[PDB]
């Protein structure tokens, strides 16, 4: 419980501390788990020049900590000017404080099949965050050509010592492949005192393979590592992989020409809008919020598109089976006919790329010297908006639809007439009143943050449940991760767990792991949890590594903190036959408390209490037990020249018209050129700049 | 006594006894805790205490294990079985000795689990051990040379089994002779040859007049079931789902009723007629029955079920079976107490098909006159999940709960729907069973299962009978779980009895698992821990590696056991406090105690009872 605080007396003073003095306690602990490793060693500044470390008296950090807390931008001061963006490895994350649950900390990522309250489902993860979505391409290889080019730089950007001493040393799985096979033949030789040893010919398994397993050693010109996949004490000891990657890529590029296997891009969306031709009566053309690495799965070679969603009929407190196993989900799969293309009906319309790039507002002109390497690369936030036109997906001359439930085909027993079938697909979002809104308040202003600023503990018996009820919530019954890392399934729930990875998903949430099979409102039962406990969302994460704004737990600026994730910066292929372009992660971002859904659930809307869209989740870290979400709106932030000419930037990528925003790079002003003079469910007066509601303006309106 | 019986055609002298009667007590009737209409009995047939084995009998029992005899295990005897017959037919072909290669191919291709299953029955002899040559026919001249000339071990010892002489095996092994003195003959499917050239087994069967399992299932299918049949077999999953029975034929009659009561064929309401194919004039009890099928996964059938069940009653149309299908499949909190309470006070059959994604058996049917020897508790999911409960008081005036129609095996495909009776290892009491601080209704409901109806198969849980289910109630299985999650006042085994009022004639029950209601992060308990009943929560037995379990309805119990009141703990007060930390995971992890601010701190480990989180 209190050992991280030095006991119950040391926890009591942490409860009474403010967020600045709470941070200084956690950061002197985070930095010693971190500096157990020797950290970043890139270009560095001399013993002077801590005037930047005193310029933090306006906004607080510490400069030599910041050089290692992660790959942060720090400072560059030889002409008092420039930025250093790092690439020399990656840095790990945890936090032993956002939890206090007192048992199973490794289950700090959310519950998985259960609904806490109506604002989570029957509002958010049902009807609205409707589709777990799949795009099927009928190929495999574009992951493996690039991963084998990466494996080739891993092979041969290497020293002549290790060109032997990483291969010929780590050959022990070939030795195990012999001595295990030998132990079969050793035992088979036990009962042969008279019977002829025909088996000596099968004891060529050492000898005729010894020459092959030694010729594969000698040359080592480009084959610079062992041909071996995995090893354990018993299982998963298979070894067969090829070498010389441009010959392996020649095999991949011919396997890419056979339409044998199929692979899926899969992610999550929410319904945000519809184009309004018919006085709101019966809409057919819908817009879905998602993230950009999910929306790039929309490719011209696509064989099918699908939407699986929780039906509106469902009730709170229930716990579901997996997505392919529960009849409370429905799935709608669409496929092309007569050579019609699936992109003729499903389109990525907005991509949130380079949305600051009016003159003087950018950040790339601030890079010191690594702009030699990162030439042409832009900035983005991982958010995209996809159009689906059901009036040309339910057109039987051009596409065939199929309706599925619990892995039955239900197409000929489901709804058939188009306006009712679009309403059964979209959980009737047209005739609902709980349509989406966007969070207009600045999360950086102190009176806004204080609405989410939870107490660590409270007296539930005292009258100040008022002011704990009245906290704003983050809601994310959104995202469907693949069911492979779903730990709530019992070892003996075999049928759910059998097809674990293929075709199957979970309804991940933002809640205590304690709810799982426990919220069921059976007749004649009593509720086992207090109404304050299930009746809320959760909050921001006390993770140190991802945080930029120090007195604001779980607020960050992505470019100063998280400019890149994984090994390689993000590429997006542009249309109109342009090239690929590379982009750094940028914008205001949020760290959700109980949310590391592995292997899917990118594209998941963070919301608050009255169905206001707040952020878009895109990256997970299940060792941090948290992950990262794009805020749609930023008030900007000013660093008082600490970061030179740099600023967080003020923008809105749904409404536009923010002080640093490119004035052609938001949902409204994209939709204005496509549908000039028409209405929308978000834009009922039209897309024109004079019809922004005064809540979403900046600077002349300082309250939002 | 001391009669003769036939066991292998051969007439044999044997000591035979009648099965002891189930002794009902007059307190089992006056508490309405015995069976409501007729006392059940499990051992329907006599016992064999001893059999006079003779040379003539044990050589008949030998020849049956070689041939298969003429019973059910015909065609699986040691020298008459599917693998042995496929090998002998190839040796009977005109080809040269190296056609041994094609017999080995008939064990690698598809049959790899039939060989290496039949092989074992010879293998203890087949591994030479300085004996095999004496049991090898005329091939005794070929063997000592040809032994050197085989390419694989299997190609060799295939040539032993295909050349063994059946005439050498007229000897019975020492253990299988003592089972024959108990009157159980070697099963021809279980027979093997041991090292010494003698017949032994891993399985022995009685004559069919002395089988306890099939005679019980025959008696139950032929007289407890409505829609009875003369066989002993359980019904198939397709028979259970469609509602069909051996010797009965089903007709859909839904059209007149759909026209009268205004429903579509899509509305999930059906009526079907069953009639017996050969009718039975000799007693007027039942030859045909109207059956009502309600698919309550539909929302018209659920909306109308209570209305329809009452319109059929005031119109005076009589239903022999109500079938309620997919209970809890769409919505797991879906209530049925209003629907089950609208059904007649007197019912022939009720089939309830519960969904295992709900497992919501909370509806209660006690305050009735009769279920006329039928309640079927069914699912089309996992029926041996630990979260399956019944209230034992909900069955008070049900004459027979269906315990046949058990259809669980590893050999079914995954990903198809199979229907079976539920296995229950839990007793779960409801809130209305504990009104006045009284423990009376629970001790009645608890002894119903554990002793007053224990000789019946349903009240035995998932393990079934002992050696004498009607006499030694103690040696039999019982549901070893207790759930109190619905009944919020219970904190302990205080006031609960686990023996029959008697003692010298029976074992006392022991529970393996205890679920309790809890509402807060602390388990609040008075100083009743001196007198929580202690040794009664101890698994099946004392020496086991795995300890028994305590659970709570919340799982948030990572704050302390809060001990309230001024009274000091005794020696059993110490022992009871240990068990809540040991047997409950989320308490075991830190051992935290709270003493609220009165008394001495007699305990030396606790917090001052803050109540803040």
């Amino acid at each position: 419980d209190f050992a991280y605080f030095g006991g119950t007396s040391g926890y009591d003073e942490y409860t009474k501390k403010d967020q600045k003095s709470r941070f200084d306690y956690d950061n002197e602990r985070y930095m010693t788990r971190l500096k157990s490793q020797f950290g970043n060693s890139s270009n560095s500044i001399n013993l002077k020049e801590y005037r930047g470390l005193e310029t933090k008296q306006e906004n607080i950090k510490k400069f030599d900590d910041q050089a290692a807390i992660s790959n942060f931008d720090t400072y560059y001061n030889a002409a008092l000017k420039g930025f250093t963006l790092p690439v020399y490895g990656s840095d790990g994350k945890v936090s032993g404080l956002k939890i206090y649950e007192g048992a199973e900390i490794g289950k700090g990522p959310s519950v998985v099949d259960s609904l806490g309250r109506n604002e989570k489902a029957k509002t958010v993860g049902l009807a609205r965050t409707l589709p777990n979505e799949e795009y099927k391409t009928s190929a495999i290889q574009t992951f493996q050509t690039n991963f084998t080019i990466y494996k080739d730089y891993e092979k041969e950007i290497e020293e002549a010592e290790d060109n032997i001493k990483l291969f010929d040393s780590w050959n022990e799985q070939q030795i195990q492949s012999y001595i295990s096979a030998q132990l079969t033949q050793l035992r088979l030789n036990y009962e042969d005192e008279v019977s002829q040893i025909d088996r000596e010919i099968s004891q060529t398994q050492p000898d005729k393979t010894t020459i092959l397993s030694n010729l594969n050693q000698k040359k080592s010109k480009i084959e610079s590592e062992y041909q071996k996949e995995l090893s354990t004490i018993s299982k998963l000891n298979k070894d067969s992989l090829k070498e010389w990657q441009r010959k392996e890529i020649e095999k991949y590029n011919e396997k890419k020409k056979e339409k044998t296997f199929q692979i899926s891009e899969s992610g999550t969306m929410w319904i945000m809008d519809y184009l309004d031709e018919n006085a709101g009566k019966n809409p057919t053309k819908f817009y879905f919020g998602t993230n950009s690495h999910v929306a790039k799965g929309i490719k011209d070679g696509m064989v099918s598109f699908s939407l699986t969603r929780l039906n509106s009929e469902v009730k709170v407190g229930q716990t579901f089976k997996l997505n392919g196993h529960d009849s409370n989900f429905t799935k709608f799969t669409f496929s092309p006919i007569n050579g019609n293309k699936l992109e003729d009906a499903v389109t990525a319309i907005f991509h949130a790329t380079d949305f600051i790039n009016e003159n003087s507002s950018p950040l790339k002109l601030l890079d010191s010297e690594q702009k030699s390497k990162y030439n042409g690369a832009g900035i983005f936030a991982d958010f995209a908006i996809v159009e689906v036109d059901f009036a040309k997906l339910l057109d039987k001359g051009k596409y065939s639809y199929s309706v599925w439930s619990a892995s039955n085909d239900i197409t000929n027993q489901y709804e058939t007439e188009q306006n009712k079938l679009i309403s059964k697909i979209t959980n009737n979002y047209s005739e609902s009143d709980k349509k989406v809104k966007f969070f207009s308040d600045s999360l950086l202003n102190e009176q806004t943050y204080a609405k989410f600023d939870r107490p660590l503990d409270f007296d539930p018996k005292k009258e100040d449940e008022l002011k704990k009820y009245n906290d704003l919530d983050s809601l994310y019954i959104v995202g469907y991760p693949t069911a492979y890392k779903d730990f709530y399934l019992d070892q003996y729930e075999d049928e759910k767990q059998l097809k674990n990875k293929k075709y199957d998903f979970s309804l991940w949430i933002n809640s205590e792991y304690k709810f799982y099979n426990k919220l069921i409102n059976k007749e004649g039962s009593t509720n086992s949890f207090k109404e304050y406990e299930t009746g809320k969302g959760n909050f921001f994460s006390y993770q140190i590594g991802y945080r930029s704004f120090i007195d604001k737990p779980g607020l960050t600026d992505a470019f100063i903190t998280v400019n890149k994730v994984g090994k390689k910066l993000y590429s997006l292929k542009d249309k109109n036959k342009n090239e690929v372009k590379k982009y750094f992660n940028y914008g205001l971002e949020i760290l959700p408390r109980f949310y590391a859904p592995a292997g899917g659930a990118s594209g998941s809307s963070v919301r608050t209490k009255d169905n206001k869209l707040l952020a878009v989740y895109h990256a997970s870290n299940e060792t941090a037990r948290t992950g990262l979400a794009v805020a749609f709106r930023s008030d900007g932030y000013d660093y008082k020249n600490l970061f030179g000419d740099y600023k967080l930037g003020q923008y809105d990528l749904i409404y536009g018209g923010g002080k640093d925003q490119q004035k052609e790079k938001s949902y409204r002003e994209v939709m204005n050129k496509m549908y000039s003079g028409k209405k929308s469910a978000l834009f009922q007066n039209g897309f024109t700049d004079d019809k922004i509601p005064s809540e979403f303006k900046f600077n002349n309106g300082t309250q939002n | 006594r001391k009669q003769t019986i036939t066991i292998a055609g051969i007439e044999v002298e044997a000591e035979i006894e009648g099965p002891p009667g189930f002794v009902t007590h007059q307190r089992d009737k006056d508490r309405k805790i015995s069976n409501p209409t007729k006392p059940y009995q499990n051992h329907t047939v006599n016992k064999i205490l001893s059999v006079k084995v003779t040379d003539k009998l044990k050589e008949q029992v030998a020849k049956d294990a070689l041939s298969g005899g003429n019973g059910y295990d015909e065609g699986v005897g040691l020298f008459n079985n599917s693998i042995f017959n496929v090998f002998k037919e190839e040796f009977n072909s005109g080809k040269e000795l190296n056609d041994i290669l094609s017999s080995l191919e008939s064990v690698a291709r598809q049959n790899s689990g039939a060989f290496q299953n039949t092989l074992e029955r010879y293998k203890k002899m087949l591994d030479s051990n300085n004996v095999i040559n004496f049991l090898k026919s005329e091939a005794q001249k070929e063997y000592p040379k040809l032994k050197s000339k085989f390419q694989t071990k299997n190609q060799e010892y295939i040539w032993l089994i295909a050349n063994l002489d059946q005439s050498k095996f007229t000897k019975i092994a020492s253990t299988s002779e003592k089972y024959l003195e108990k009157g159980l003959t070697i099963s021809p499917r279980s027979a093997f040859i041991n090292e010494a050239g003698e017949i032994d087994s891993n399985g022995w069967g009685p004559p069919d007049e002395y089988n306890t399992v099939t005679s019980r299932l025959r008696r139950d299918n032929s007289e407890y079931r409505v829609f009875d049949y003369d066989e002993y077999y359980s019904r198939s999953s397709d028979r259970i789902a469609n509602g069909t029975y051996p010797g009965w034929v089903k007709e859909d009659v839904s059209e007149p009723y759909s026209k009268k009561y205004n429903f579509k064929a899509s509305d999930g309401i059906r009526f079907s007629k069953l009639e017996r194919i050969n009718p039975n004039p000799a007693k007027g009890k039942l030859n045909s029955g109207l059956v009502l099928d309600l698919d309550v996964s539909n929302d018209e059938a659920y909306r109308r079920s209570k209305e329809l069940i009452e319109k059929l009653q005031k119109d005076g149309e009589q239903i022999t079976s109500y079938r309620i299908k997919n209970m809890g499949e769409k919505n797991s909190d879906q209530a049925f107490k209003d629907i089950l309470g609208a059904l007649p006070k007197d019912i022939q059959q009720l089939e309830l098909f519960f969904s295992d994604k709900a497992t919501n058996t909370a509806s209660l049917i006690a305050l009735e006159n009769k279920n006329i020897k039928e309640l079927s508790l069914y699912t089309s999911g996992n029926s041996l999940k630990k979260a399956w409960s019944y209230n034992p008081l909900a069955l008070r005036n049900t004459t027979w709960i269906n315990t046949i129609d058990y259809n669980v095996s590893a050999e079914y495909s995954s990903h198809d729907k199979i229907t079976t009776r539920i296995t229950f290892n839990t007793l779960a009491f409801d809130q209305e069973d504990f009104s006045n601080g009284s423990y009376e209704r629970i001790n009645d409901g608890l002894r119903m299962v554990y002793y007053a109806r224990n000789n019946e198969p349903f009240f035995q849980g998932g393990h079934g009978p002992g050696l004498e289910p009607d006499k030694k109630l103690g040696q039999n299985s019982y549901p070893t779980g207790l759930d109190f999650s619905r009944v919020t006042g219970i904190k302990s085994l205080k006031g609960l009895r686990f023996d029959d009022d008697l003692d010298t004639s029976n074992e006392p029950r022991k529970i393996t698992e205890l679920t309790l209601y809890n509402n807060e992060s602390y388990f609040e308990i008075s100083s009743d821990e001196l007198n929580e009943a202690n040794l009664q929560h101890l698994s099946t037995g004392e020496g086991n590696p795995e300890k028994p379990k305590i659970h709570f309805s919340n799982g948030n119990n990572t704050t302390s056991i809060r001990i309230s009141g001024k009274t000091l703990l005794s020696d059993e007060g110490r022992r009871n406090l240990d068990k809540y930390f040991e047997y409950n995971e989320s308490l075991r992890n830190s051992g935290k105690q709270i003493q609220i601010p009165n008394g001495s701190d007699e305990l030396k480990k606790q917090l001052e009872g803050w109540g803040y989180k």
